[PDB]
């Protein structure tokens, strides 16, 4: 499983 | 260049009825455009440039882990799919030259509010991460200590120009740990990036703004998933 | 023309990966530069085909029924919403262009068994009906008509050579009958060819072959939604 | 609701 990182929003 | 004729407030309508129509190659390109007028970019417009390009860098990422995993399985035979792969990773450095091309020729200043700059020195630590993560030689350390500097810089202005739950702010130190533990192969700087990033929004919560507390809460939720993955 | 230099069967084998990697514009290419080398495409090949460019000009007619629609609103005040749904509707056109004429420059026989010249024929009947979704003047009856032929031809032959439970002859019926609602204005055909095609399958259900009958059912389900959203 | 014609599969 990966590392989340910042999504995209808006 | 193919964008210079169309005017920059029919360049950003354009982006945006692309994003509503999930064309992201698009509204990256209209985009570009916009950022080649040489005006500065407002909060709403930096959301739009950034949304175009992670769609279209994501797809790409995507698309190479799959492709990558098949090529180790395989190595563990033709040349097709390393070829493959290859041109995936081609187009990808090619998107990511795109946009790191932008901030230094046109987005990165000296001046322009905190969030302007945090912003776009976090967009410069992120593409170097994505050219990092399929990266192999001499190139490779080039890479990855120019993602950590620029991470850098945008987590030392962070910390003095905004409050500790500011979301710009909580997304730079999340993308930052995500480089440290996947990237730099230090979870240690990872874990303790994240728990202190956390802890500190906790402790002045109080500062989160009406205009974005849903985007802070949201990193911040973030970064206790990658706590407990990581721990 | 850039697919001229790869072997046959590595472009296959790159259409594979390209599938896999949801990369559909480029198992499109792949399939393009396969049907190029001249030889009949085997069943798994003409899914290929068929899934590469679905998907491409599936997010097209996606994107442009968004456009459409914004447009639409505005009209009940700039050129750009027009301007940009006439780019993504321009894009359609040309990758109906080209699929058309992969299927009669190279694909579309006298010879060959049935469901290659079922198969062929439906597209080609599908990718005129895209063409159509978008048409307006002199154009529109042209296009029109040819969608019929196609169609025509196709369930001709599907009579004929087929099981009433032949996925292919399923899948062609079910497309002919949403021709006749959605681009004919015929409903009444639409109804009675979707409730015909039903019955004469379920009639000789008997005839569901082991390796494709997962298929066959699913499209059988398909004509009964649309017989009940038609009823 | 627009009519469904024929999926993508396999
Ligand atoms: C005002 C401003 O400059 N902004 C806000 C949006 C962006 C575009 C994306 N960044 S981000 O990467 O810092 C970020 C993305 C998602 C979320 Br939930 C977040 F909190 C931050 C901010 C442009
Ligand atoms: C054997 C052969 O020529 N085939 C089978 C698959 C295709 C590609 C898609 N067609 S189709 O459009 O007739 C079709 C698609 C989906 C489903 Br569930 C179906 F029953 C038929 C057949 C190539
Ligand atoms: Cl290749
Ligand atoms: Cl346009
Ligand atoms: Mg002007
Ligand atoms: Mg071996
Ligand atoms: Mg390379
Ligand atoms: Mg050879
Ligand atoms: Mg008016
Ligand atoms: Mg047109």
């Amino acid at each position: 499983q990966r590392s989340t990182s910042t999504p995209n929003v808006h | 260049g193919a964008m210079g004729s169309m005017e920059r407030a029919s360049l950003i309508q354009k982006a945006k009825l692309a994003e509503q129509a999930e064309r992201y190659e698009d509204m990256a390109a209209f985009m570009k455009g916009a950022v080649e007028k040489g005006e500065e970019l407002s909060c709403e417009e930096r959301n739009l440039l950034s949304v175009a390009y992670k769609n279209v860098v994501g797809g790409q990422r995507a698309a190479w882990r799959v492709l990558s995993s098949i090529e180790q399985k395989s190595n563990e035979k033709g040349p097709e799919v390393r070829e493959y792969r290859e041109k995936v990773e081609t187009e990808l450095q090619g998107v990511c030259d795109t946009v790191l091309g932008l901030l230094d020729s046109h987005l990165i200043k000296e001046a322009g509010d905190a969030e302007s700059r945090v912003f776009y020195l976090k967009m410069k630590g992120d593409y170097y991460r994505y050219l990092a993560e399929v990266a192999t030689g001499d190139d490779k350390k080039r890479i990855i200590d120019s993602a950590r500097s620029a991470y850098q810089e945008a987590m030392d202005i962070s910390k003095k120009e905004m409050p500790p739950t500011n979301p710009i702010r909580l997304g730079l130190a999340l993308n930052f740990s995500v480089f440290h533990y996947e990237i730099a192969n230090s979870p240690e700087e990872a874990i303790s990036l994240a728990k202190t990033t956390f802890d500190e929004a906790m402790a002045d919560l109080h500062t989160l703004s009406e205009d974005s507390y849903k985007d802070s809460t949201l990193i911040m939720q973030l970064l206790r998933d990658n706590l407990t993955l990581w721990t």
